């Protein structure tokens, strides 16, 4: 813009897993992107170039982190799949937020599900939180600004 | 409705003009295969003599057509507009097979197939088939199968003869146009020029050394026996 | 009993009927396969003359089918549910061997085999094992082995008949509704419009050119000498 | 014309001349193959009789020759000089397999090519 916006204060909400509050607040959110698979060929008596052909759009997976929560929603979620393969896709949004906490631009995440939980290592000489890291596999997004 | 995604369908039949439907017995699918692939034979007769540098070589026939293409069966719950079933993935192979492998008894064979999906239309029927199963519930219950399909091509006999139009032995007419002769004229339609008498004498033309840049003419096959 | 781990049986019998148990021949697996495969064959007749574009396809045969699975012995110590022996696998494939494979002097054959699992249920044949053994005691005594197997599929002939319910041999009934006609029912049934006269004097009919829309007709069968 | 990029056609032939040409019968494609390939092959006698040490060698044919190449069909759009078409490459494939695989109820056979 004239001067473009920071990225410090976004907020994720969930669809299908009833709300709480602190279900709501992440260290961090990565994985918003695209790109689009190609084949190459080359034609006799052209020498300048190969052409390119598109074939598919890809996406990789959303992931989020947190300090660690004993009592969350979406790890309850989580667990059904992970433990019993019992799978019911959510849907989710991603906000990025303006100085009177509206979104400037959102993310509109399309059928997602659990792939990955993990807690990081436990350090008897070290000064640290433990965090939590989840990773969930979507089908596509769309934006809204 | 161009943006709605069509799904391939397989529909079986009684009769060899493709009009009686066997009750029951559509299949539609519930996810497309990636692709699809078709194969073409002629074949040649190519017997020559010793001491020669080249061959003369003679059409034969036309070998039959064959269609290939692979399936996936999946009923796990993460494909959006579909729901888990009690039984899996049993039912849907089980009407599968009844459509393009079981016998039928009051036609003494299995059945005659159409298979359609967007610009494809495909008849004929079923070679090969090889379904393999790989995920299952605790009980025992599949849940996930991929099955490869071989299908031949069928035309009746009625009808190869009439896209055959098979044509010295039919009947021909022509207009004259200027620069025409009559025997150039006999022998693109005989191979051969020496007929242009006959071909005169069954029009009535006695000045057949200059045509008339309107006439129309006559041109009957040669006898038989 | 949703939540039970359900594991493969096979049983042995002594008829062609299935309802002979061979005694002490039933053997239980302790780790399920992973996958199995099936295989389907239906065979055709392509024989076509030279000139022409496309062949008359004729139906001759349905092959038989194929089944396919591998099975691994394991009694080193750390599955759950299970105790170590003190000669290993030994009894295992001893016990799999004779239920599968051995000699039945009491047939004068190997035994009938009825294979199930959750959804599954095969009848047939062995043709092939192979089994390769893997880990060994100081002692020589085996504790690991792994077997592919290959089994054909067996229906009995009175079965089979019953099961292509064959049937201008056998007679037929119907019920007129509004909008038949004779010829073209006759045509259905028959093949052929021309027997229209003979089905309309063996139902007694003089108008047969109306039919009313509530009548039973029956079909008889054409004479064979 | 030294700069202009020519493309592979091949056209169908009644006559074993090359005179007469079918009508309607020319396919021109729109991408040249990467190349193509060749095959030759002389046939020769070989018999000779036993505790020799070499054969007499005699010419016997010439077998006939073999040409093969690939071709791509793409109406995706991005291909500089050609449009989209509402049914992609339906009459492509159609008008392609017409010249070179149908049968001619004139002649009683496929095409010359």
């Amino acid at each position: 813009t004239y001067y473009p916006p920071s990225s410090f204060h976004f907020l994720v909400e969930f669809t299908g897993i009833d709300a709480k509050n602190n279900d709501h607040e992440f260290q961090s959110v990565s994985g918003l992107s695209v790109d689009i698979d190609t084949e190459e060929f080359a034609e006799g008596g052209e020498n300048r170039f190969k052409h390119k052909f598109p074939v598919k759009t890809k996406y990789p997976n959303l992931v989020l982190k947190r300090g660690v929560l004993v009592d969350s929603k979406v790890i309850s979620w989580c667990r059904d799949a992970i433990e019993d393969f019992e799978f019911k896709p959510i849907d989710l949004t991603v906000k990025l937020l303006n100085e009177e906490h509206q979104p400037l631009m959102t993310w509109n995440v399309v059928h997602a599900y659990p792939v990955k939980w993990s807690v990081e290592d436990f350090n008897a000489q070290e000064s640290k939180m433990a965090i939590e890291s989840v990773e969930l596999s979507y089908n596509y997004f769309k934006t809204i600004v | 409705s161009e943006g709605k995604l069509e799904k391939l369908r397989i529909v079986a039949y009684k009769d060899s003009k493709f009009s009686d439907e066997v009750e029951n017995g559509e299949f539609i699918t519930l996810l497309n295969p990636e692709k699809y692939k078709f194969q073409y034979r002629v074949e040649q007769n190519e017997d020559q003599a010793s001491g020669t540098s080249s061959a003369p070589i003679r059409f034969n026939k036309i070998l039959p057509q064959t269609l290939e293409f692979d399936f996936l069966f999946d009923r796990t719950g993460v494909i959006a507009g579909y729901e888990v079933t009690e039984d899996g993935i049993i039912n849907d192979i089980d009407h599968f097979k009844k459509v393009v492998y079981d016998y039928n008894g009051e036609k003494h064979k299995p059945n005659y197939l159409m298979i359609t999906w967007g610009s494809l239309l495909f008849k004929g029927y079923l070679k090969e088939m090889d379904i393999e199963y790989k995920l299952f519930r605790p009980d025992g219950t599949p849940i996930r199968a991929m099955a490869t399909t071989k299908i031949g091509e069928f035309v009746e006999e009625e009808l190869r003869t009439a896209q055959e139009n098979n044509q010295p032995d039919m009947s021909h007419y022509r207009t004259v146009k200027e620069g025409d002769t009559l025997p150039l004229m006999t022998y693109r339609i005989y191979g051969d020029s020496k007929y242009y008498l006959e071909v005169a004498k069954a029009n009535g033309l006695t000045n057949f050394r200059r045509l008339k840049t309107g006439t129309e003419l006559i041109f009957p096959p040669l006898q038989k026996q």
